[PDB]
RNA sequence: AAGCAGCUUUACAGAUCAAUGGCGGAGGGAGGUCAACAUCAAGAACUGUGGGCCUUUGCCUAUAGAACUUAUAACGAACAUGGUUCUUGCCUUUUACCAGAAC
RNA sequence: ACAAUGGAUUCUGGUAUGUUCUAGCGCUUG
């Protein structure tokens, strides 16, 4: 979603976050640790 | 991962929970 | 509110590229625990400043990919949700 | 019995916060 | 892993939702000489089922 | 699309060097009469915002009658007026209408404003204001009105 | 589905040019960062209508219509804050706080 | 055959506190 829609209902410029799906995946092993601790805390609210 | 070791949270331990393991102990 | 809208002043001067723009906004968005002081006054807000650092480490190491260190980062829109979520919910506190 | 709102011109707004 | 303590290993922590966990009752039940230790019981496994 | 000349903002159609010099003189007074000159009544203040509310109508007047009575504008000009905000939509979409013809402002007939649900005064017709007076022995009260400082936009007069 | 017939219409030449019968017609279309009023979290859940029982309610039976929201459950593919109470954290008092819960 | 990384700051701090500071004439007696 929602690139498998070809329509659809607005959303406000607030409501598209960019950035989610970034932390909600596995970072990789390469990132160093203080990257992956702001990978697991984004997770925490995220949960919350 | 959290496999029995460790801290319930590192809230009051003033600590970081950081957990690593020991490698002296293998055999 | 001032410290975002003086750049957009700044900007349209000429004074200041379109990508120190995107750049100035995201140094403020960042930066608000030693640019404004808003912590002093309402404790809670140290989510909010440690979300927007978070979110830079995000976004810092994938721009950053086969680039120097440097200043010229301003995908500035996950750190405007912060503030824009902070304001949410300080209408009613504020207004009270 | 309702009409909308007139939408002023932004002179008009310009000149209140000059005075 | 929230509800049950345990960490995913790229999860967040939380605190105890249960804190009151270091009672416990002396038994029979779960002694060294009653588990048959094979594999270990890891956190993914508590979490999966 | 804004009134600031952006590059999203559209090129002027043909016409639009013929009437610029007209434009471009309630242009400049709309700059003077923004102009923060400081005066201490509140009878002279709102007198100052008058002023402006008398050239935004005289400017959209001036379209007005350049499209729709002598038709001396194309109607992609005309189109690219509105949409640079040259001219008031809403109110050449009342000048249009049969009681509305001069219509004084859009403020003007909005019935939720006034404390009655009523339009203003310079709504009224002059001989209507006359009668009423004549038969109270007295000289027409109505000079002014407080929106804009219209003297009567009724239709006969 | 080419072609023929049946049917439905159609530009119509009609029969009638009456009583008819069918469909359409007896105060538009597109919209608006316009407004008002309803309504939007529950036996997987609604309402109208007819019939019967008890004496209106409720139940049973028959029927019509159900927009939006919901199953890896929620108007929002988004996400803040406050109050009270319980339990912690920081450790001069308070405010502001720490981070879990329940309402 | 180990990839586990909590924090963070403002406010309430010996002179405090308290008083007086009629210039510009209110009619008559004095
Ligand atoms: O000194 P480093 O450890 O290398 O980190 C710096 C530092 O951020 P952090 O210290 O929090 O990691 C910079 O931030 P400042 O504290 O100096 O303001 C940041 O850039 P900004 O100054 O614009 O925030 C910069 O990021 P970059 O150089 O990639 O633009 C980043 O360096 P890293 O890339 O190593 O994180
Ligand atoms: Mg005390
Ligand atoms: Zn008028
Ligand atoms: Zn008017
Ligand atoms: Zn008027």
């Amino acid at each position: 979603f929602p690139f498998n829609r070809t329509k659809g209902k607005m959303v406000r410029a607030q409501d598209v976050a960019l950035a989610k799906k970034w932390f909600l995946q596995h970072p990789d092993e390469e990132y160093p640790v203080k990257v992956k601790v702001s990978y697991q805390k984004l997770l925490k609210n995220y949960v919350l | 991962s959290y496999n029995g070791i460790g801290l319930k949270s590192a809230k009051g331990s003033s600590t970081s929970g950081h957990v690593q393991r020991s490698l002296a102990s293998n055999n | 509110m001032k410290l975002i809208v003086d750049t957009h002043v700044q900007f349209r001067l000429g004074n200041v590229d379109a990508f120190q723009l995107a750049d100035g906004i995201h140094y403020i968005l960042n930066h608000i625990g030693q640019l404004t002081g808003i912590y002093r006054y309402k404790y809670k807000v140290m989510h909010q400043i440690r979300a927007c650092k978070d979110l830079k480490h995000i976004i810092y190491y994938k721009f950053n990919k086969n680039l120097g260190k440097g200043p010229g980062c301003g995908f500035w829109q996950p750190a405007w949700r912060v503030w824009l979520n902070f304001l949410r919910g300080t209408i009613p506190l504020l207004e009270r | 019995l309702y009409t909308p709102k007139a939408e002023m011109p932004p002179e008009h707004l310009r000149k209140i916060i000059n005075t | 892993g929230k509800a049950l303590n345990n960490a995913i290993p790229g999860g967040p922590k939380f605190e105890p939702l249960y804190p009151r966990e270091e009672e416990e009752d002396y038994n029979e039940f779960n002694s060294i000489d009653r588990v048959i230790f094979r594999v270990p019981i890891r956190s993914e496994y508590k979490v999966a089922f | 699309m804004p009134r600031i000349k952006t590059r999203r903002s559209k090129p002027a159609p043909d016409g639009f060097e013929k009437i610029k010099p007209t434009l471009t003189d309630f242009e400049i007074q709309l700059r003077d009469a923004q102009k923060d000159k400081s005066s201490k009544l509140a009878a002279k203040s709102n007198e100052q915002l008058w002023e402006i509310m008398q050239l935004h109508h005289q400017r959209s007047r001036y379209i007005y009658t350049l499209y729709y009575k002598r038709k001396a504008i194309s109607k992609d000009l005309y189109d690219w007026l509105i949409k640079e905000k040259y001219a008031d939509k809403l109110l050449i979409a009342k000048w249009r209408k049969t009681g509305y013809e001069k219509l004084c402002c859009l403020r003007c007939i909005q019935k939720n404003e006034t404390n009655n649900g009523s339009t203003c005064i310079c709504r009224v017709p002059r001989a209507q204001l006359e009668e009423e007076a004549r038969k109270k022995g007295t000289q027409v009260s109505f000079h002014q009105c407080v929106h804009c400082g219209c003297r009567g936009c009724a239709s006969t007069d």
